[PDB]
């Protein structure tokens, strides 16, 4: 469940981190 | 759950016959968001009607503002007609400058 | 003044092959952004809608949300696979005070079902039990949890502080009400109507009066929007025939510099 949103969140975590 | 739209029709400026004005039709409290809104002059669809982006309130129900330029006269009637899945028939509300 | 920043997403799913997602963003009662399904790009509805963010920063945030929107759509369609039509709404943003509180609420078929709170997604009491498993699975992904936490705890209130600075002259604008009186019959009685239009900001005082005596029959309507980012309001009074004489509508508003509008019936 929520495969793409989970992929999305993991993709953009570093962008928001820095 | 389905929610039936409420319709309010009002002018931007004090109505004066022969003076250009704007007529607003504010449609609220509806769900689902799919809706057809027409503004009418003497029962005929007005072609140039601008719509706001649909939005929703704290209670989750949707709202939208339709508006059109109009010049009131003694004899012309204006209305807002709404089609929505919550209602078997379209709902029409007439502009009344007195109310 | 406290401002509530709201990002509103409206997603409709008619069947397996048809969906649309549209978003709007509000700061208080002023719309700052729109994002149509048909547009690849988020549209600014103010000169100051980028806030204090750089062009590169905005380009990437836009890209991030572009992937969110596609990802969201795919996941819901797959959740349905594992009854149409389906309506989902999300309301996310922050209330400003220099403190703030963020929120992220989700509604399914017009009813509030889920929020993000602290570090996790939570179903609200009385939400359908079929949500529990999907939400448990969503909470297992720490990356998205962190992403949402950074978005709410940091990215939101920082963005909003910048919007408040860049949009000051619009946020603090004063537009004067114009008022007019009319009436209609109400019984075997008359209803007098005081219309007040074109004012901004929203707070206003409207009352029927006999000299200095407030008429407690005054019935204030809802605040209705004009299309030019001003407000409209009417206040009515049911009056017996012959008691119309000596009535006035009085309007107080911040734009008027202490000089109330008074119209006499
Ligand atoms: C972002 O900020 C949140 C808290 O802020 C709220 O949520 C965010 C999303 C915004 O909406 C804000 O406006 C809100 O105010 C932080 O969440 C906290 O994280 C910590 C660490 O993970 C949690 O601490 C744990 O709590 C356990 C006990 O919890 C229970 O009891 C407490 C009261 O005692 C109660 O508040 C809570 O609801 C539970 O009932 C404890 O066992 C454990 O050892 C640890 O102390 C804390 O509970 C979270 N707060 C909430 C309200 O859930 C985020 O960590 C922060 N993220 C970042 C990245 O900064
Ligand atoms: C998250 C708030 C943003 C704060 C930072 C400010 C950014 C503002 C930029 C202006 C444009 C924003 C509009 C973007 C449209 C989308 C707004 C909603 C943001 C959603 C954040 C991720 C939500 C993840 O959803 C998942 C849960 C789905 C549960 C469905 C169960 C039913
Ligand atoms: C999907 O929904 C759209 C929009 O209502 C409709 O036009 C279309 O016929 C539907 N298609 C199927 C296969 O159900
Ligand atoms: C919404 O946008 C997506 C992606 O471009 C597209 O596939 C879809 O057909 C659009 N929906 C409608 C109703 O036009």
């Amino acid at each position: 469940d929520f495969h793409h949103i989970r992929e999305w969140g993991n993709h953009w975590k570093n962008f928001l981190a820095v | 759950i389905q929610k039936t739209p409420q319709i309010q029709v009002y002018s931007r400026h004090p109505p004066e016959n022969g003076k250009p004005n704007i007529l607003n039709c504010y449609v609220t409290q509806f769900h689902p968001p799919h809706i057809e809104i027409q503004m009418l002059k003497n029962g005929k669809k007005i072609p140039k009607v601008e719509m706001s982006d649909m939005s929703f309130s704290k209670d989750w129900s949707f709202y939208i503002l339709a508006h059109t330029e109009f010049t009131p006269t003694e004899t012309d009637t204006y209305a807002c007609r709404v089609k929505h899945a919550s209602m078997a028939e379209p709902k029409t509300v007439y502009w009344d400058r007195d109310m | 003044k406290n401002y509530t920043f709201r990002c509103l997403q409206m997603s409709s799913f008619a069947n397996r092959s048809w969906s649309r997602t549209d978003s709007v963003v509000w700061l208080g009662d002023l719309q700052t952004h729109r994002w149509s399904n048909d547009s690849a790009t988020i549209s600014f509805t103010k000169p100051w809608s980028q806030g204090k963010l750089s062009n590169q920063q905005w380009e990437k945030l836009q890209h991030m949300f572009q992937v969110y929107r596609v990802s969201f759509t795919r996941d819901i369609q797959e959740l349905v696979k594992m009854d149409y039509p389906i309506e989902i709404q999300l309301s996310a943003g922050c209330e400003m005070y220099n403190a703030s509180e963020s929120f992220l609420h989700v509604a399914f078929q017009g009813k509030y079902v889920v929020r993000f709170w602290g570090t996790s997604w939570q179903t609200v009491p009385g939400a359908p039990s079929w949500l529990d498993l999907p939400i448990k699975v969503l909470n297992a992904d720490q990356g998205t949890s962190a992403t949402v936490q950074m978005l709410l705890n940091d990215t939101c209130p920082l963005f909003v502080r910048g919007l408040l600075e860049a949009g000051k002259s619009d946020l603090e604008k004063q537009e004067k009400p114009v008022a007019w009186l009319s009436s209609v019959p109400s019984s075997a009685h008359r209803q007098l109507v005081c219309h007040v239009s074109g004012f901004y900001p929203k707070p206003v005082w409207v009352m029927w009066m006999r000299g200095d005596q407030e008429q407690q029959g005054t019935h204030r309507g809802d605040f209705l929007p004009n299309a030019d980012e001003t407000w409209y309001l009417q206040a009515t009074l049911d009056v017996e025939a012959g008691e119309e004489a000596g009535l006035a509508c009085r309007v107080k508003h911040s734009s008027l510099g202490g000089q109330d509008i008074i119209l006499y019936w």
